[PDB]
């Protein structure tokens, strides 16, 4: 509506556009995005309803606020609080520096925080990668893009199959488990810790099969001992090389031991024994833990 | 037992009080009895046999009913259509697979069209305020099922039916919340087909002793026994099925 001052085209998507505005009034900057009503004939994408509903339930420090929702016939607009940028910006930004030690352990411990608190609410994130992750110049970092978030129930049903970006997807998913949970938002987190500590995306797929040809050469490959179960899961294939699994000190070369135990904790196959977000925050990784300000 | 189930158990216990409806609603509404309200929820029920939809989504989408009557005057003729677009949100919301609305509009036979259906839409969505996201009976119920070591399905079919039965009867059943009503119907359910009681384990985890179900129970003991007399019958038709162990075929206990 009038209010705003379209300042520029931050994002992009299907549904919509994302724009940093400004509100004429009281000044404040805001990130507007904008959802298509009107090439909906369905109405009011679920996406959208879900990305809505949840987001108003989550109220944390480390989860983007939703400041407003403006609904009107032909269109649908979310307002958000701004902040500087996301994560992979940061990334590209810092691929030649790097990121300083105690700020990647600062934004992960920051991260598992507010994905603890979602899953203590009962929300999936499902779609955690840089570029759904925000910075400001303080030294926060927050989840955001909520839109393929889910409400689960106690315990889970088989929900949709088609989630996560191919790269941070779950090796649970990737077999095709009608079953999965809160496992797949720390699988996620533990590729994006990887990927801070050596400015590389660690799983880098260009398909299915690649994604977890990839998986399996870095972790070796699952066997019923590790994961009990994985030879009888619906995409699995006898037929699949057997790697071993390589050593910490190949993956992650800055990593100190540490470090090195959370993320391995983290990338587990058997998603009954992945860590959680709440016993991440307690491991000796974090006993350190400051908030330093990022270079922008 | 994941370490985030006890924190969601109270966090459900807290937004069950915050997105009930009032109890005492159907007076103030004029035209529209806690008759009619069932007729919808019945058909409700068909609707979601129908398009194979969860049983989540019927309890969510009679919450949204609920509420909406709660704050909003509706004539008998509009009713069906504000029962057609709560279905139709809660679709979107729980469902994988969400029927079109073009779906929603051929199953009231054309009583409604495509561009009534997603103005309600709009309307209830404005109404809840976009806060879809109820706790149900069904959310507690599955919660309390880890207690049964081993699973016993019987249990868990019959204990779905009671709970489903509540949501055509708002007199007496607005009076309970979600986790109140799916305690009695756990015991109920498991009491009748293991002859066992309310367990120690739920008893502290959710607050309610035995005695403190008694009052549902008692309601929901009578609703058992009167089941097949009741005028809505599409919830006993639909767990005479074998995928529910026709749990509905089974007597009821004579006495508690
Ligand atoms: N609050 C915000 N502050 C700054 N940039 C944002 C904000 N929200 C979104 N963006 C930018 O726009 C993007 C796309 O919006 P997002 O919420 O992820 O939805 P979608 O990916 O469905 O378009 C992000 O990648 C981000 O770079
Ligand atoms: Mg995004």
């Amino acid at each position: 509506m009038e209010n705003f001052q379209k300042v520029e085209k931050i994002g992009e998507g299907t549904y919509g556009v994302v724009y940093k505005a400004r509100n004429k009034l009281t000044g404040e900057v805001v990130a507007l995005k904008k959802i298509r009503l009107d090439t909906e004939t369905e109405g009011v994408p679920s996406t959208a309803i879900r990305e809505i509903s949840l987001l108003k339930e989550l109220n944390h420090p480390n989860i983007v606020k939703l400041l407003d929702v403006i609904h009107t016939e032909n269109k649908l607009y979310l307002v958000f609080e701004f902040l500087h940028q996301d994560l992979k910006k940061f990334m590209d930004a810092s691929a030649l520096t790097g990121i300083p030690l105690p700020l990647i352990k600062s934004y992960l411990f920051q991260l598992l925080q507010g994905l603890a608190f979602c899953h203590s609410h009962r929300v999936l994130h499902r779609d955690l990668k840089p570029q759904n992750l925000l910075i400001n110049t303080e030294g926060a970092i927050k989840l955001a893009d909520f839109g393929l978030a889910r409400a689960f129930g106690v315990p889970v049903r088989t929900y949709t199959h088609e989630v996560v970006t191919l790269w941070y997807r779950a090796p649970e998913i990737l077999l095709g488990c009608k079953y999965y949970s809160t496992a797949v938002d720390i699988w996620s987190l533990g590729c994006i810790f990887a990927e801070m500590v050596t400015r590389r995306a660690l799983f880098p797929g260009d398909s299915e099969i690649d994604q977890l040809f990839r998986i399996f050469r870095t972790l070796g490959t699952p066997d019923e001992v590790v994961w009990p179960g994985v030879t009888s899961m619906p995409d699995y294939k006898p037929s699949f090389p057997k790697w071993a699994r390589q050593d910490f000190s190949k993956v992650v070369p800055p990593l100190d031991e540490d470090g090195r135990s959370l993320l391995s904790q983290m990338l587990h196959y058997d998603p009954n024994k992945r860590i959680s977000a709440k016993a991440a925050l307690a491991h000796p990784f974090f006993q350190d833990v400051t908030k330093p300000v990022p270079h922008l | 037992v994941p370490d985030y189930q006890e924190d969601i158990h109270t966090y459900l216990r807290e937004m069950e009080v915050k997105c009930k409806p009032k109890v005492g609603y159907m007076k103030r509404q004029p035209d529209i009895t806690n008759s009619m309200r069932a007729i919808l929820v019945d058909w409700l029920v068909e609707v979601g046999e129908e398009y194979k939809l969860q049983n989540e989504t019927l309890h969510l989408a009679v919450n949204y009913i609920d509420r909406f009557l709660s704050s909003m005057s509706v004539l008998r003729g509009k009713l069906q259509l504000v029962g057609t677009a709560a279905m139709l949100l809660a679709s979107k919301f729980e469902e994988i697979y969400p029927p079109e609305v073009a779906e929603f509009v051929y199953i009231t036979d054309d009583t409604y069209s495509k561009k009534q259906v997603l103005r309600m839409e709009h309307l209830v969505l404005k109404v809840l305020a976009f806060d879809l996201a109820a706790p149900t009976v069904n959310q507690f119920l599955t919660q309390y099922f880890l207690h049964l070591q081993p699973a016993n399905c019987k249990v868990e079919s019959l204990a779905m039916f009671l709970g489903e039965l509540s949501l055509i009867d708002a007199d007496p059943y607005l009076k309970y919340l979600p986790s109140l009503i799916a305690g009695a119907a756990f015991h109920l359910a498991l009491y009748t087909v293991t002859g066992q009681s309310w367990p120690e384990s739920l008893a502290q985890q959710t607050g309610y002793t035995l005695e403190s179900l008694k009052p549902c129970l008692v309601d929901l003991h009578q609703t058992y026994l009167k089941a097949p007399q009741h005028a809505q019958q599409s919830i006993r038709e639909k767990y005479k099925h074998s995928k529910y162990h026709s749990v509905s075929l089974l007597n009821p206990p004579e006495t508690l």
